[PDB]
């Protein structure tokens, strides 16, 4: 049995980037993929696969209201040191069952936006990013 | 899995596994041609198997380094490359596998293509066997 | 003064070993002198002070030496003779170090430093160890070294004095591996025995030295306890096991204390950064050697629950998500899992026809 | 905390271009790009990756009022040097907390537009380009 | 300071080709395009470019009163002769400050429409071309 | 957090000063007079910071 | 870094540091076989490394030169096409790393490919050993 | 109150008790010299140390 | 923040003090110096406040 209350609405998200509280956050992703090989048998018509690997992709949305990406990254990449960071997402709905928080690790972005304005558009950061591993804090 | 060269109590441990590696082993066949029956064979012996290895010598602690502690990077090219002027003989030992054997280096080649200041080699062995002298 | 340009040449000794880095390998060792009467940090040979007896610099020189690695320093503190072992416990005390030794001590200076590391140990929570001649401790943070006579080049040691050397040794080799055969290349000879003499030291929590596979070693490396209960398993009685527990437990604490303790607000999303913090450490420990691959960190539920209950709150009446998150008034409460590795001592082969 | 009043509007911008201010500007964009390698190792299912270069990119869009890029560029290109320029941008939003003022330097522009108009078309300008290095003079 | 009067209007715009007058014309482009090579250097993070050369494209709309453009090109292509045009188009906005007048020299059409028609439809044709070298006679 | 009329209080009051209580709508005794003084009350809660931590490990 | 090529007091500096370097070594094994053993192999001494250079010369002062005041594109050309063909021995010296031996060049190729006026090239050298000569006892 | 408290204990591993049930309420009827009454058994471990063995069996 | 466990870098040295002794001298109401953790840092912030009603607390 299934009610509609219990879909979890985005609203109720929360992101925690480096140990620091991010109020102007719009949208979170975090997606693992994995990699396949087909298999193929002379005399046989059926194709089966293996796995072989894994990667992980992501990306975050921010409303423009500091320069925050910036006083994260500072010099790391200019200097040639190799950053990474560490993410903790949580999606807490009242009318679902609980809660749901995940931590991502070993983050690394992919780009860094200076500048992005119009006139008469309000201002909106995108920064995509790779991760490698990830754990659970609370299931649903 | 770890990759060792090994020089007596001398050892020296790659700091980034390589992302394949591929063992080559031939056998010898002497073939003649017999009048009206065609063509005959008969084995003649084995060959030393060879292997290469390409990977690149790490300038700073990433997260994907096999452990903490290795040397320069040029440190590492200046052991290999003195190991393969003496022409000394090196045990060669991938765990996990059944590759644990004396060999000889034959080739070593290093470049720089980046601006993160590693790196990269491509380092080629092969098996070495002694001769055995009989006595009375 | 600006002078000619110039060349400067100064000359220093070739170590192989490499001088370890870590918490670990700070010795503090304890000799009586008439002069010096202060506190010394060595690290190095040159920087010995100068119009110390002969002897007591042998023995500073036999605790620099280490065994894959070199200490990475040494706290000697001079005490005169009629002062009273007491004051340098007590100065030590506040002071931070792995292991204590004391190449000239009486039976009631033994007795004083035992009684010492167990009350440190058990009461105060403070995890340090020593090195003592024929002393039978029966607790982990003591190591009973009992050979009469070693001789090194042309003088000969006593049990007592070459406790310096012990502590060096068990102070330089790293955590991945054990002291267990470990070979003394100085040691020249050693007064004979018998293997069944040699086991029954071993079996009564000695470490002593032996002749074996053509070199002089160690034994086994077991520290005095012997009485083992439900509590205190068998795997109490060896000293990498020991020497783990105690890096774990002074690392977390060091985290502890120098980012959360006073600084950050205890709600429950601060809680869930401490964990992942947590995690973090013991998943570098797991890269190295040291522990298994698999560990958690949790909140514990239990202790939560008996909080509240004490409290007086009404637990019925709330849900488990509530009860995690109930706030608790500055005390946190974890719980977590390790498997710690052992040093391989043992060969078992089943050898079929 | 964050308010809906203070996210920056793109009204609020400004350009200078080779030391001139730039009145018709519409848009502004500059981006830092990161170049990744991936890793892979035998016996292992993860894939990590390593920074290797960096690059810039960006574009400005005008109102056609003058020819301001002709003169500009002029015969700097066909006669065969190098022309680069800086550009100054600025963002400062009365409702927001501060202003944020950055120089991008050594600009070379990808092309040039003679003419382009259509009957009953207000006309505009569209110039991309590329970069090397940024300076943050004011920071929020 | 800027107006929105000084925007320049497509409405006032003309076309001159092979010196007659096109009453019938509907858009103007004309733009140069810049080819840039990539410089990397061993050991230094950052990239940067150099130039090559550069190459023109345009292209024009009219509508279909009449077959101008079979009798601009007549026999010449299928002659094997190579035929090249000069274009010049004037911008003239009574708000804006000026004209602006440019000469757009060795036209090299791309194709010929011959018939392009459909019931209900009024009918337009589609010119691209490439040029050489440009001149401006007047800057605005 | 929430601030509110102290009904209690003012309700004592106007006994105190003698008028007559009954008969009267809760409303009535909301919005009475009450002379210079005025009755408030009001709700918080403050967190503390982190002292003490308990950490169990099982081996 | 910096590259250098030098002969006696004269000294090269490249105006642009190339793409990539890279250095190649071998050793020479003899081999042979045995009846019934199969293949074998011995040591058969070390051979000489080679390197081979790929760049342009600038025409023109670019951001990305190393420094300013270097010569004309084909001055360049002409003083290296001169060591070339005299045969001198030459020091090499990559800066910041390992590579510092005297070398003899074996090719030199140049060429013009746009309209910027610029010389690409390419460079191969080849390392130089001394063999000591003996001497009369006492 | 007393000082900050940061305690680290290692204690070997337990075993880990059977899931709790929100339904199912068992009455029994018990003969013993003392520890008289209603009594209330939410955990194994919990029960009198009164009663007898057999009892508690 | 709170000033629990905060450091002192200036201070050297401070006389003997066990254990038992500062937790007395804590519960009595005092702020005192203490060794601890490789430096000398403040114990606890508490007041001098040690008897308790109903309505005031431990807070």
């Amino acid at each position: 049995n299934m009610e509609a209350r219990n879909v979890m609405s985005g609203t109720w998200g929360e992101l925690w980037l480096d140990g620091n509280k991010v109020a102007e956050v719009k949208k979170f992703q975090a997606k693992m993929e994995f990699t396949k090989e087909d298999i193929i048998i002379a005399g046989q018509m059926g194709t089966d696969t293996k796995y072989m690997g894994y990667k992980g992709k992501g990306s975050i949305t921010l409303y423009h209201v500091s320069s925050r990406m910036h006083k994260l990254i500072g010099e790391k990449i200019k200097r040639g040191s190799e950053p990474r960071f560490v993410a903790i997402s949580k999606l807490n709905d009242p009318d679902s069952y609980g809660a749901e928080r995940i931590a991502v690790k070993n983050i690394a972005f992919d780009d860094l936006t200076l500048a992005d304005w119009e006139v008469g558009v309000k201002g909106e950061i995108e920064a995509p990013f790779t991760f490698t591993e990830y754990d659970f804090l609370d299931i649903i | 899995m770890e990759m060792w060269l090994r020089q007596a109590e001398d050892r020296f441990r790659f700091p980034v596994f390589p992302s394949s590696f591929s063992i080559n082993g031939k056998a010898a066949v002497n073939s003649s041609s017999i009048l009206k029956i065609g063509e005959i064979a008969t084995f003649g012996g084995v060959a030393l198997k060879s292997i290469s290895i390409s990977s690149f010598f790490p300038n700073k602690d990433y997260t994907f380094c096999d452990y903490t502690g290795f040397p320069s990077p040029y440190d590492c090219v200046n052991k290999i490359e003195k190991w393969m002027k003496e022409g000394f003989i090196l045990r060669f030992t991938i765990t996990e596998t059944n590759i644990n054997m004396e060999v000889i280096i034959e080739g070593f080649s290093y470049e720089e293509r980046d601006g993160t200041r590693d790196v990269y080699f491509t380092l080629d062995l092969k098996e070495y066997k002694r001769i055995k002298i009989p006595k009375v | 003064a600006i002078g000619l340009p110039s060349i400067n040449i100064s000359f220093k000794e070739l170590a192989t070993t490499v001088k370890e880095r870590s918490a670990r390998g700070i010795i503090a060792m304890v000799l009586k002198d008439a002069k010096a009467l202060g506190l010394n940090e060595i690290h190095e040979k040159e920087d010995i002070p100068v119009d110390l007896s002969a002897e007591n610099k042998e023995y500073i020189n036999l605790a620099l030496m280490g065994n894959v690695n070199t200490p990475n320093k040494l706290l000697v503190y001079v005490i005169e003779g009629e002062a009273d072992i007491q004051t340098a416990l007590d100065f030590l005390e506040t002071k931070e170090f792995n292991y204590l030794c004391m190449p000239k001590a009486v039976e009631a200076d033994k007795t004083a430093i035992k009684n010492w590391i167990i009350k440190l140990r058990d009461i105060d929570k403070v995890k340090v160890k020593a090195v003592l001649g024929k002393v039978v401790g029966n607790h982990e943070g003591i190591i009973n070294f009992t050979t009469e006579d070693v001789l090194v080049g042309e003088k000969k040691y006593s049990v007592d004095e070459f406790t310096s050397r012990v502590a060096g040794l068990i102070a330089g080799t790293p955590l991945s591996q054990s002291v267990t055969y470990t070979k003394l290349s100085d040691v020249v000879d050693i007064p004979k025995m018998t293997k069944v003499d040699a086991e029954s030291r071993v079996n009564k929590g000695e470490l002593i030295l032996i002749k074996e596979a053509g070199a002089i070693r160690i034994a086994r490396g077991v520290n005095s306890l012997t009485e083992l209960t439900a509590e205190k398993g068998e795997m109490f009685q060896k000293i990498k096991i020991v020497d783990t527990l105690d890096i774990i437990h002074s690392d977390i604490r060091k985290v502890i204390i120098d980012d959360y303790i006073g600084k950050v607000t205890n709600s429950y999303d601060n809680k869930c950064l401490l964990i992942v913090a947590i995690k973090s450490y013991l998943e570098e420990l797991e890269k190295s050697a040291l522990i298994e691959s698999d560990s958690t960190v949790e909140i514990d539920f239990e202790a939560q629950k008996s909080y509240l209950k004490s409290k007086g709150v009404d637990l019925s009446y709330m849900t488990l998500q509530e009860i995690k998150e109930a706030n608790t008034g500055s005390k946190v409460f974890l719980k977590a899992k390790i498997k710690v590795l052992d040093a391989m001592e043992d060969i078992d082969l089943s050898i079929e026809i």
